[PDB]
């Protein structure tokens, strides 16, 4: 098993950003360069100067920053993504400015999955019809056509370009592998080629039973022009017309009727569930989304179970780009946002470091993965450990401190690292969010601060609420989300709860966390967002090398 | 059992060994008497309305609808409308209607029969019953017709139905519409600050009774003071909301002068170890004193009133409401820290108050503390023991705030000033045992 | 008779945290009003203080038992505007950590609305009470000139090397060394005020270590506080077990484990 | 005054359409050429290949509609953008293939009116701050800079990319001639400029007084990523920034939460409001739209008042677009969606042929713009006759009934050019809303036909909620929407509704309907779509001549 090595793995990110530094001054010359220092915001004062004049209004202009000072009168320094040799200007990681996390937020939003079983008994029952692998091979051909946004039933009718619409899709899966066999694989998601390790495709087929599904994921265009809310919608109108087609109805009798309920409700799986008034939202909105559903999306372990570390530090970067940077610092919030806040967790290494510390710390103290008791005791250990270990990371390399400049970054960052070890080692994710509050009060006591000001609110409440039974404090860290009450306002948690509820299902080596139709429907490679290595999609995005869907060149001047 | 003494306001003896029951929400009658007292009552600004209607301001928000004004003087007719109105709401003669024109004819008092929430399943049947009462009275006072009472009607109901509330209308309550609910059995938690404070009309210990009283009623709404957890709340209520054993108001008496949050502290804690709710556990190599909780439910309810206590003593010694969300933060943080216990709500308190610290001074939403409610995202997160000291410290406040409750909140300072159950709460409670 | 004890541990860190929290502070410095009030840029040395509402005696105030028997700060008396004083504080071993200056201000002041972050610490209050509450924190132990300061914005600076002549990065440089004394000439929000604030000569290094209330690796080892590493375990364990059921019997629920301590 | 001609207004298109064609023939010659008569149909095949062979899966092929047929049994048609040349295929205005459409729902959703009144009085009550004509320029340069994603007071800030944000701007606008001509004019929105005609300028600053406003206009990009529950949180949190610096406070005291509180509650004026649990959506989405509200943007007015009916129409094409093809056939439904059910307004002239015949009729029954009585007995009238013309013109031109060809677009022009008529003459939108119904109960006994099978919900409920007093009944026509509940789910109402809202106060000669703060925001010439002259920017949008904001061209590859 693993071996935590004897350089620190956050070294490296150090020595590209500061060659020649001695890495254990605490002292540093400031040369005060402002923004000329550095290409990235040279460029944006260019991009500025052009807005304003082809506007006539000023917009962008770094000497706007008050105090008489622009950025950068200390050093400006890029980011490695963790794992990745790629280092990018911290601009680049904004979701505004970084398509494949854009990209990665559209394939969540624009995907519904909804059963077949309840229309194929609403076809038997109402209109005696039967259905066969040849009739559903006639619907699937169907609904590719039509979902993108074309016609099948009606003359004169106008459609969409397929060109713009090009990432929408619809493939079915099922645990029936005869089904799955005798229908064409190009609409088939394949749960024995992608689950082929450590048994996880007879698992998830076992979960799964002989049902059938859809993995229906609407046009990236579509959601951007209007909501998450439209995903369930969109797919249950071509599905209804795509079984009219299919099965020779009535186009608009009462059974169609029946399949609408199905498609819309009884057999829809959301992303997402909507939220209350003061933070209004529809369904498939991030809100909604909750930590084993976010887990369950990432891939990572599908392709290399044996390491339950790297998924999970896949699953906490997916999680605190979506939930800080999109969720909360622009659904939510909104300006320049909360681009650091997340990278802290997924770039130069650092929470790497210090969770295969705290793995290789807990094989040697307590065994392989997933073997540690599940109880209060254990977390402690592993949460004070893994913390101070950190905390003299930050205090033994200065410029560690500095890349982590914000308590908010350093806490989540400790905590999750205390919170995934204790979840690969005890595979308990209820066990493991007592390790992650555990964390944040060792901290505090350490150096006599924490978080932002209003950073711990979910952190008082919460070793008294991982154990609490009632009814609006009780919950388990798979159910709970980012409208889980105390956990509905503030940076530098929810990725990490999604993270750390991977991190327990992969110490217990488990196929999924919470909804195996999730887990086999974003496995699907036709996705455009690559989900089984999140940091390397980011690489891309940060570096302009992503594709996204949804452009308009095809129908815009220039 | 548990027994409590019970005092009033200004630290009087009203009862002596009160069973906790008895100040139960499911059992004691002011309390009852006051839940249905907020569900049914409303106000009317028959000036807004008039004002709506004259410059055709239908909806608010600068809205202005040209040509559609509609030049009617309710307020000159206060006397006539509130009889119509009480004929058309009122279900049986002498039953509880009440309908009272208040400001010189700019408002109505509407207390709403109870039989009408009675034959409904939520509290709104006050608010429509009082907007369609009054929309048809003024329909038949100024003869009004087809195509103009529409426009009238908003000016009761604002822009109700576009919207789920009657947003821009002039029927307002110290409750929100259901929808606003952030879960299951928050309708009673949903009462702004402002507006708790303007209920007790600015008295500090009345306005953590009423707003402590409601909270709990909420929370046994949602169904978490069950069981074990019974005691627990009424514990909490009796001693931070209803000055149980005179608790509240002598911690405040005694650090009225001098004290400070961590003097209220010292206090708290003195009290529980005099008192037998707590005893040395251990000792440190160093000296430092570890306490155990005799009495786990009871330490809860000391640290609740020492709460409130340091709200009151520190809020009171700025007269300004903003610092009670670092009062509710450090008392518990340091009780914590003086004694290796858990503070109030165990840690809830806390938490709610570091958010509700952020939320109070920083860019993201929030906004003064008399905007903040049981249901609000920031400040719901404690079972009823953070929002009453929210709102004492709103009461506390001498003239700091921008969204004070005289701007958002004056009609209900006149519509329920002359309400026993809110002018003397403590009074109420303990007559009613 | 109740003795607080404020804190655990034994290190001579955890007796300037209790220090700091019992107001039991040295006086190092003197800072003129007129200095200080420079430094906070709220009103000009010498002008009366603004107001936001008319003093309590002049409007009287609602009949409230609370208010009877709370006694109004000098400012609250007279009406100040609520303004703020606002400290950063290296984490290189500065003496203060922001959650001790805000339990000394809750301890030790009345009517103060402190709050902690991590790269600041604010005091709101009453102007004039506000001023006194900051001139005895910066005339005190708890202040280093070089490794704190004044900063109502832009306060990035807490958890970055410092500069090479000991000054905690401020990117306004509202501070700088003349002759091995810190100088402010500029006020908490970056603008440039008419006169050279003299704050006297920093801690050496030796001296910031004796003071600091932060645990570190080149100070007081925070692996080596047990009595601290126990107070939290002991409060999360507690918190945890009382939010399953406020009762003793929670302490021993199935599912805590066999948890034990270094010193208790 | 207006004087109908002798020619038709919508002959020009036919002849356009079928040149050569005898207009009087009922019959025609079918040749069953299928979808190979198109070129834009032949386009979408050739795209379906391309995204089938590059993606490995089948998607649009015209040959999988149903029947052994693909569509264009008959003669697919183009559509002529009334008052404008352009002719354009139909599949053109669908609105996932025109970015006019999509950047003028875009622009509106981006959209926030913010008063600064409030912000002012607590920097001066709780700071002792004065408040000048400097310190304003000082915060309109601020916010300008911040608004778009950039920093002003922290460091190591990351920032959003200009050149994608180059559409979000802040202006001012206040009533108060002396402030405005104090502040540089490229922050402000200049109300006597943009309302020279009839005095308008003068009814707004009276109507909004001496307060001062900010019109915000968040990113498209932004928007696109998340929601429209995105605009006010984004506006408050630069706002909040820009005060913070402009008026040198302490970056996060009590009295920023105060300024917060203000911009994104008591002074903030949305665009719409949220929507029930089954509809579950953030602020600023249409279906939260009032018709008030949506006929106060559109800017017609303040160009032409002398033509009621040009602004009454170009309203008519801003609502039926958005709230058929976007809100109801995609944020409500999806697929193909509900094109042609909205062209039928603003296409091929037929609309204004019905409309311009009843403002004719109108002046030479009851008199001059908004001078008829404002009864049922008038709307009686106005209603029959302008609908029995209209029918009596389908059944005269057969392939003007070939062009409606379904009835539910017949039922919403034939009833939109009755309460167009209406409001124009009568000056009251709910006299209007009764001439509305009698439209739709006047033509189903014509035909024994109306529109699809639930058309007429709304309007058999309609003619007795017109003048109903009753809590969820009762409601100005003005402040009606999307929302209002007979009219939540149905094609063929909703934009038709906010035209005779806005041909009431156009037949009254008002500056605007219902919102003076709405109706300055959106005449400023700054905003992408040109919300003056919804119909040639539509043509733009389908000949591929409108460039929309929002691409993301600068940070993706080739
Ligand atoms: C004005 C506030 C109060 C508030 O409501 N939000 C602010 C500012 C806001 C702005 C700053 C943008 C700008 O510079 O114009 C934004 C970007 C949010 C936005 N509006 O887009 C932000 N903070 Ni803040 N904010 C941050 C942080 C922080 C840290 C920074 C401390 C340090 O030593 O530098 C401290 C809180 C703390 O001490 O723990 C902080 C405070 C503050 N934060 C203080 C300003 C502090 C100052 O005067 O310099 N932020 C961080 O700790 C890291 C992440 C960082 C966020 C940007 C990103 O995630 O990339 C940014 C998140
Ligand atoms: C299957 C339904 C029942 C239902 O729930 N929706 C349907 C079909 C649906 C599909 C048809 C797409 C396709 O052809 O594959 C879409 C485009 C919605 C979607 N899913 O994207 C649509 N109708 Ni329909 N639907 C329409 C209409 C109509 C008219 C068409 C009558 C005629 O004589 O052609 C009739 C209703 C009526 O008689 O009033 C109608 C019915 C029907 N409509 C019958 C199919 C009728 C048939 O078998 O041909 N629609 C219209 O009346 C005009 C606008 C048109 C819509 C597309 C657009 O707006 O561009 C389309 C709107
Ligand atoms: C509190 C609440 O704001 P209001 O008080 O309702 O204005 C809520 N905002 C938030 O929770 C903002 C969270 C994201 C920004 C801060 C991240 S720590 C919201 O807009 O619905
Ligand atoms: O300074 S605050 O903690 O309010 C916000 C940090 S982004
Ligand atoms: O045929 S139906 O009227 O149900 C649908 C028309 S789009
Ligand atoms: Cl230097
Ligand atoms: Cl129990
Ligand atoms: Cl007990
Ligand atoms: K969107
Ligand atoms: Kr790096
Ligand atoms: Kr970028
Ligand atoms: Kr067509
Ligand atoms: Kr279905
Ligand atoms: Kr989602
Ligand atoms: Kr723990
Ligand atoms: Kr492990
Ligand atoms: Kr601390
Ligand atoms: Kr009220
Ligand atoms: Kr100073
Ligand atoms: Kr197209
Ligand atoms: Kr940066
Ligand atoms: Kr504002
Ligand atoms: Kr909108
Ligand atoms: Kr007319
Ligand atoms: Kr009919
Ligand atoms: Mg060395
Ligand atoms: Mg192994
Ligand atoms: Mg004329
Ligand atoms: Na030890």
């Amino acid at each position: 098993a693993y071996k935590y090595p004897s350089e620190k793995l956050f070294v490296e990110a150090l020595k590209s950003k500061f060659a020649g530094l001695d890495l254990s001054d605490q002292k540093v010359k400031y040369v005060r360069a402002g923004y000329l220092q550095n290409a990235r915001k040279r460029e944006f004062q260019a991009a500025g100067e052009r807005v304003a004049e082809q506007r006539g209004m000023q917009q962008y202009d770094v000497n706007v920053h008050l105090g008489g000072m622009t950025l950068g009168q200390r050093q400006l320094v890029p980011y490695k993504l963790s794992t990745r040799p790629d280092i990018v200007e911290g601009d680049d990681l904004h979701y505004v400015n970084n398509p494949a996390m854009q990209q990665m937020w559209d394939d969540m939003k624009r995907t519904i999955i909804v059963g077949m079983d309840l229309a194929h008994e609403t076809l038997e029952k109402r209109l005696g019809k039967e259905v066969t692998p040849e009739s559903i091979a006639g619907y699937m051909e169907a609904v590719n056509h039509t979902m993108p946004g074309a016609a099948i039933v009606q003359e004169h009718m106008v459609e969409t370009h397929p060109g713009l619409v090009d990432d929408c899709y619809v493939k079915m899966f099922t645990g029936d592998d005869e089904l799955a066999d005798e229908i064409d694989s190009q609409y088939v998601i394949n749960i024995n080629d992608l689950f082929d390790k450590e048994g996880q495709n007879e698992k998830l087929k076992a979960a799964i039973g002989k049902t059938t599904w859809q993995a229906v994921h609407i046009p990236t265009i579509v959601v951007r022009c209007c909501d998450g809310g439209n995903t369930s919608r969109w797919s249950a109108m071509q599905i209804g017309m795509s079984f009219i087609a299919a099965y020779n109805m009535c186009a608009g009798e009462a059974a169609v009727a029946d399949l609408a309920f199905a498609a819309k409700h009884a057999a829809a799986v959301q992303m997402a569930e909507m939220l209350p008034a003061r933070r209004a939202r529809s369904p498939n909105e991030p809100g909604g989304l909750s930590f084993g559903y976010c887990a369950d999306m990432v891939q990572t372990l599908r392709v290399k179970p044996e390491d339950p570390v790297w998924y999970t530090l896949e699953v906490v970067a997916c999680g605190t780009m979506l939930y800080d940077q999109i969720w909360l610092g622009s659904y939510m919030s909104g300006g320049v946002g909360f681009t650091q806040y997340a990278t802290a967790a997924y770039t130069n290494d650092v929470l790497d470091d210090f969770t295969y510390y705290g793995y290789d710390y807990a094989l040697n103290k307590y065994g392989d993965d997933g073997t540690a008791p599940n109880d209060l005791a254990t977390a402690t250990d592993l949460a004070t450990e893994v913390t101070l270990n950190g905390m003299e990371c930050y205090e033994d390399y200065p410029t560690l401190l500095e890349d982590h400049f914000g308590g908010s970054q350093r806490a989540g960052i400790l905590a999750a690292a205390s919170a995934c070890t204790t979840g690969i080692a005890t595979g308990n994710s209820q066990v493991a969010l007592s390790a992650w509050y555990m964390s944040m009060y060792v901290h505090k006591e350490g150096w006599g601060r924490l978080g932002f000001f209003g950073y711990d609110l979910q952190d008082q409440c919460g070793a008294t609420n991982v154990c609490s039974y009632q009814g609006d404090e009780g919950c388990c860290l798979e159910l709970r989300g980012a409208n889980y009450p105390n956990y509905a306002m503030n940076v530098g948690h929810q990725g990490e709860y999604a993270g750390f509820t991977g991190s327990a299902h992969a110490g217990a080596h488990d196929a999924y966390c919470c909804n195996p139709l999730i887990k086999v429907c974003f496995a699907d490679p036709s996705l455009v967002f690559d989900f089984s290595y999140i940091r390397k999609e980011y690489a891309k995005g940060a570096m302009r090398t992503f594709r996204p869907a949804g452009e308009r060149s095809l129908v815009i001047p220039a | 059992a548990d027994t409590i003494d019970l005092y009033d306001d200004r630290g009087k003896k009203l009862k002596g060994d009160v069973d906790l029951q008895a100040v139960s929400p499911l059992k004691n009658s002011a309390i009852l008497s006051m839940v249905n007292t907020v569900k049914r009552t409303v106000a009317v600004n028959l000036a807004g309305i008039e004002k709506a209607c004259k410059n055709a301001s239908y909806g608010g928000q600068s809205r202005n609808i040209p040509g559609r004004e509609v030049d009617i003087d309710p307020t000159a007719k206060a006397d006539k409308i509130a009889a119509r109105v009480k004929e058309l709401i009122q279900v049986e003669k002498g039953d509880d209607t009440e309908v009272t024109v208040l400001g010189g004819g700019k408002f109505l008092r509407v207390a709403a029969p109870t039989r009408r929430i009675e034959a409904g399943a939520e509290y709104v049947a006050g608010m429509t019953c009082t907007a369609a009462a009054l929309t048809e009275a003024l329909r038949e006072e100024y003869n009004l017709g087809l195509y103009d009472t529409p426009y009238v009607k908003n000016a009761v109901w604002g822009t109700y139905p576009q919207t789920m509330d009657m947003k821009g209308g002039n029927v307002l309550s110290v409750l929100s519409i259901p929808q606003n609910d952030e879960g299951l059995g928050f309708a009673l938690r949903n009462i702004m600050a402002n507006h708790l404070a303007m209920l007790s009309q600015r008295n500090a210990m009345n306005c953590a009774a009423i707003s402590s009283i409601l909270e709990h009623c909420g929370v046994f709404e949602m169904g978490q003071a069950i069981g074990l957890f019974e005691r627990y709340q009424l514990l909490a209520l009796a001693y931070q909301g209803l000055n149980a054993n005179n608790m509240v108001y002598e911690m405040t008496k005694n650090n009225g002068k001098t004290g400070t949050i961590g003097t209220v502290v010292q206090e708290t804690v003195g009290r529980a170890l005099d008192d037998g709710v707590i005893s040395v556990d251990k000792t440190m190599p160093s000296g430092y004193k570890v306490y155990k909780a005799n009495d786990v439910c009871m330490w809860n309810a000391y640290c609740a009133a020492g709460t409130m206590a340091a709200t009151m003593v520190n809020c009171g010694a700025l007269r300004g409401a903003q610092a009670v969300s670092s009062t509710l933060l450090y008392f518990n943080d340091m009780i914590e820290k003086e004694t290796s216990l858990p503070g109030c709500d165990w840690g809830r308190v806390e938490g709610t108050a570091v958010g509700f610290s952020f939320f109070s001074h920083s860019i993201y939403g929030g906004g003064g503390p008399g905007v903040f409610n049981g249901n609000h995202v920031v400040t719901r997160h404690s079972t009823g023991m953070a929002i009453p000291c929210v709102a004492v410290a709103v009461a506390l406040d001498a003239g700091t705030q921008m969204f004070s409750p005289e701007s958002t909140s004056a009609i209900v300072l006149d519509t329920f000033q002359d309400v026993p159950i809110m002018m003397n709460p403590l009074k109420e409670v303990a007559a009613a045992v | 008779a109740y003795t607080p004890q404020y804190y655990p541990g034994s290190s001579h860190v955890a007796v300037n945290r209790r220090k700091h929290m019992s107001g039991d502070v040295e006086k190092l410095r003197t800072v003129s009003d007129d200095d200080l009030v420079a430094a906070l840029g709220h009103r000009a040395p010498g002008a009366d203080y603004p107001s936001t509402h008319p003093p309590l005696a002049e409007m009287g105030e609602p009949d409230c038992p609370v208010r009877q028997m709370v006694e109004p700060t000098p400012g609250a008396a007279a009406g100040d505007r609520v303004r703020y004083s606002q400290f950063t504080d290296s984490m290189y071993s500065a003496p203060s950590i922001p959650y001790f200056r805000s339990y000394y201000a809750a301890i030790n002041f009345r009517g103060v609305d402190p709050g902690t972050l991590s790269g600041r610490q604010i005091v709101e209050a009453r102007e004039r009470d506000m001023e006194a509450q900051c001139k005895a924190a910066i005339e005190s132990e708890m202040t280093c000139p070089a490794l704190a300061g004044l900063r109502g914005c832009t306060v990035h600076g807490h958890s970055l090397r410092l500069a090479e002549d000991g000054m905690m990065f401020d990117m306004l440089q509202r501070t700088h060394i003349e002759g091995g004394n810190v100088i402010e000439d500029k006020d908490q929000v970056g603008v440039p005020i008419d006169r050279k604030v003299n704050l006297g000569k920093p801690m050496s290094d030796a001296e910031a270590k004796k003071r600091t209330t932060i645990y570190r690796t080149d100070g007081v080892k925070y692996r080596d506080e047990e009595e601290v590493l126990d107070h939290v375990h002991l409060v999360h364990h507690r918190r945890t077990m009382y939010g399953y059921r406020p009762e003793t019997a929670a302490e021993t629920a199935p599912g805590v484990g066999p948890v034990t301590y270094h010193t208790v």
